[PDB]
RNA sequence: GUGAGGGGAGUGAAAUAGAUCCUGAAACCGCAUGCAUACAAGCAGUGGGAGCACCUUCGUGGUGUGACUGCGUACCUUUUG
RNA sequence: GCUAAAACUAUGUGCCGAAGCUGCGGAUGUAUACUUUGUAUACGUGGUAGGGGAGCGUUCUGUAAGCCGAUGAAGGUGUGU
């Protein structure tokens, strides 16, 4: 079994118990999360494609944690016209573990 | 109040060279050149982070088309099959899936060569 | 436990004793000591007197045996220079630079 | 006519690459035991059995 | 990091035989150069040789349209000075066809140690006979 | 070589405090180990990325290296540029 | 490299294609309402010469006959954050 699931603005492809950094979310640590908007869902030869989605799959998943990724530098510079400017960037991410699959 | 300026300007100095480790030459041993070095691989980094989007978006195209004809369509075909049949598996997932499933992928190419009949 | 022996302030350019250096790096000492008497360089006397202040000191400080040594390590750095001045036509004065060199030899088993 | 730029340490290794020097051809003198230089007389005044100084 | 890149010592490559007796020269050598570089595989990789072997036999055979025959011309040049020789297509082919083939080919093929690689790969031969029965090609018919 | 210089012993809290001797940075020059490198063309990086070596909580981990590959003609000043 | 084109004319159906638009996450300027709020909504955030606003570090004076320090200060050299 594996299955396609949307979150984020992005899509990604999971198996049971596979751990998955996704966009922040508004869930607090230990809880769960269920997504019911299952794109497709493959066993072997059982091959289930949602036509927007799969009617009555589902996947469920458990918040591990939040975080930061590390950091990035931002430089712009142009040359000869006396112009200079940084900052730095460290993303925030959700992870989440996968505890079932259901078609 | 005289001021000495060795401490603060040794400190920069160093973590310029510092983060000019691994260059060829005067770049990771002189501090102009490195200086110089630092700035240039900032304004690449800057550039290639939009670069590397369009670069995998390329491959995962490449790849659905190899998979597409594999299975009798072209890449313009499938898509456009595959819009019609209200499929909204993107690309990357496509893509994956036509290199590590072949029959989940000829599933599909079926879908939508049937959506486009 | 290598035996250590150092010469300082030899007065030769050390790019040319590390000609020397190279040709005995690794080698059995019986070996060296007579490549070093059969050498035409200057800079042999000057090696071979470190390699065999290097086997003395092995010998009587340590008690080891001149049989079983041979030359693990050696290198050569530079010393402080003496600054001297040339006069050239039409009264130019160029500065001169008489170079010396530091000569590490270590002997082990 | 002068360089243009100054040479890299490693250009410069490169030249010296050729710069090794050889070790000479030493042989056991069977008259006296002696380690002596190939077809030179030894430092005692030996050759080939014959002896130069009384 | 979900998108994975070819293994070089998990690429597989296969033995075709083509027979060019008939065929227009750019027409085949756009297909050979495509499964020379890989394009046909779902494990196609940018950076990583995943193409295939190609024999190419009856090279003599390969034809052009027009007056390309005679007014098709392919230069080359030593380096020393007036050096440029010239010639066209209907003598080279008599001579060395395999050169048209290579040149063809290497047109289309990318300019770098991988496109070196890639074009290793081709064989090409006057005749109707290969020497490389041990490999047991498969007839490809493109 | 009754030289210079060093190795022991001894003093001292400390001798890599040993005489132009507190601390001992950088340019510059050696030795050692790991990886890469002798069919391949350019501001030397950057985004990918196989393999190898060591460590390891054995990992979707850490450190070093970087085959192959897309893009990519330094900085300052003065100028319409 | 291309000739019932991979050329030219006309029509049609798909697709590719930018830092443009959309999606998800984050920061900030101004304004309107919450009738303190730091909160929501709306519109903005390429920049030379210039104008305006807000800050980081360094040496010295008071606070300091205080607080830290041979169970190790300043300085030097790595590592993590």
């Amino acid at each position: 079994m594996y299955a396609v699931i949307q979150s984020g603005g992005k899509q990604h492809r999971v198996v049971e118990g596979e751990t998955l950094k996704v966009e922040l979310l508004k869930a607090e640590s230990g809880a769960t999360i269920t997504f019911d908007d299952v794109l497709m869902v493959v066993n072997g030869d059982n091959i289930q494609i949602g036509a927007p989605v799969v009617a009555g799959a589902k996947v469920t998943a458990e918040v591990i944690g939040h975080g930061r990724h590390d950091k990035i530098r931002i430089i712009k510079m142009r040359r000869r016209k006396h112009y200079r400017k940084q900052q730095g960037h460290r993303q925030w991410f959700t992870e989440l573990k996968i505890t079932g699959i259901s078609g | 109040a005289r001021v000495k300026r060795g401490v603060v300007a040794h400190r920069r100095h160093k973590k310029i060279l510092a983060r000019a480790k691994g260059y060829y030459g005067a770049r990771s041993r002189v501090y102009r050149v490195a200086f110089q070095a630092v700035i240039k691989a900032g304004q690449y980094a800057y550039r290639d982070r939009r670069q590397k989007k369009r670069q995998f978006r390329a491959l995962w195209i490449a790849r659905i088309n190899a998979g597409a004809r594999q299975n009798g369509l072209s890449y313009s075909r499938m898509i456009d099959g595959l819009k019609k049949a209200q499929v909204i598996i993107d690309r990357r997932v496509l893509a994956d899936i036509a290199m590590h499933d072949a029959v989940a992928f000829a599933a599909l190419a079926e879908k939508a060569k049937g959506a486009l009949a | 436990m290598e035996v250590t022996a150092k010469l300082r302030g030899a007065a030769i350019s050390a790019q040319k004793a590390r000609l020397v250096a190279d040709l005995i790096r690794g080698k059995s000492v019986a070996h060296a000591l007579n490549i070093l008497n059969f050498s035409n360089k200057k800079a042999a006397v000057l090696v071979k007197k470190a390699l065999e202040s290097a086997i003395a000191n092995a010998e009587h400080n340590n008690s080891l045996d001149v049989d079983d040594l041979k030359v693990s390590t050696i290198y050569v750095d530079e010393g402080m220079s003496l600054k001297r001045i040339m006069p050239r036509a039409k009264g130019r004065a160029d500065r001169i630079t008489k170079r010396t060199c530091h000569i590490t030899v270590k002997v082990g088993v | 006519a002068v360089q243009q730029n100054r040479k890299s340490r490693s250009r410069r290794d490169m030249r010296r690459s050729h710069d090794a020097l050889t070790e000479n051809a030493l042989t056991v003198d069977q008259a006296t035991g002696e380690t002596h230089r190939r077809h030179h007389v030894t430092k005692d005044g030996f050759y080939r059995g014959r002896q130069l100084f009384a | 990091m979900k998108t994975l890149s070819a293994k070089p010592a998990e690429v597989q490559h296969d033995w075709f035989v083509v027979d060019a007796t008939g065929k227009t020269l750019g027409r085949l050598a756009t297909e050979i150069a495509r499964r020379l570089r890989g394009k046909h595989k779902t494990s196609y990789t940018p950076h990583v040789d995943t193409g295939d072997y190609i024999i190419v036999i009856n090279a003599e055979q390969v034809q052009v349209t027009g007056n390309k025959a005679l007014d098709k011309k392919y230069y080359r040049h030593t380096e020393f000075p007036g050096g440029l020789k010239e010639t066209n297509f209907e003598k080279l082919v008599a001579h060395k066809p395999e050169e048209i083939f290579e040149r063809a080919v290497k047109g289309m093929l990318p300019k770098g140690p991988l496109g070196y690689a890639m074009i290793k790969k081709m064989k090409v031969y006057a005749g109707s006979e290969h020497p490389h029965a041990a490999q047991q090609p498969q007839v490809l018919d493109i």
